[PDB]
């Protein structure tokens, strides 16, 4: 199983 | 004319801290590293701590941030969208960190920058947390048996862990008891624990 998470990246 | 006690215990303090430190947004390694480099530089400059705290406005800022020079600007670049707008979920944990840091001395800020630079946050976090847990009740002065040297910390007059704790108002010794809890140290030890926990959390 997999799960979606929010990840912040440098622009 | 109130509910509960004036003071929390270590379990309550750790729960309060963890509502922030264990619910942080996930950062890509590159973004995380830039944020930590920025925070390290901010901790070495009292004006950068003030400028950053003012820029974040306790999460109430409306509109794009004003660009800042040096490390305070480097941190702001990790908390804003391309528009310059602050992201509350990224900024609010930094506001809590800056709030806790207000209780600490300039000497302690420089030691926290060294702990950050050397990726040594967990050692000090564990030492401070263990002293807060073992010194119950905080209202009473007590001698402790915990020997910091046996936890892997350098210990002796002038060592980083020694200065960090001495600056909280604890009474230290090279021989047992190495640490004597003083009730006057409560706020600074709690703030130091919260600052190390937040820096460890932000480091992922």
């Amino acid at each position: 199983g997999c799960i979606k998470k929010a990840v912040w990246f440098k622009c | 004319p109130a509910e509960g006690a004036f003071t929390e215990d270590f379990q309550g303090l750790r729960a309060e801290v963890e509502t922030i430190s264990k619910e942080l947004e996930l950062l890509d390694r590159e973004l995380c590293q830039l944020l930590l480099e920025g925070l390290e530089g901010v901790l070495r400059d009292q004006l950068a701590l003030r400028a950053l705290e003012e820029a974040l406005e306790q999460g109430q800022s409306l509109g794009p941030v004003e660009p800042l020079d040096g490390p305070a600007g480097a941190v702001l670049e990790c908390l804003v969208l391309s528009s310059g707008m602050l992201v509350p979920e990224l900024a609010i944990p930094v506001v809590y960190l800056l709030g806790a840091l207000t209780m600490l001395s300039e000497t302690q800020h420089k030691l926290l920058a060294e702990a950050l630079e050397s990726q040594t946050l967990l050692g000090p976090l564990e030492l401070v947390g263990s002293l807060l847990e073992q010194s119950a009740p905080w209202q009473e002065r007590s001698t402790m048996s915990l020997p910091p040297g046996l936890l892997g910390n350098s210990w002796g007059e002038g060592a980083p862990a020694w200065v960090l704790l001495d600056e909280c108002g604890l009474e230290l010794g090279e021989d047992t008891p190495h640490v004597c809890w003083e009730p006057q140290a409560q706020g600074r030890m709690c703030a130091l624990y919260a600052s190390l926990a937040l820096l460890s959390g932000l480091s992922q």
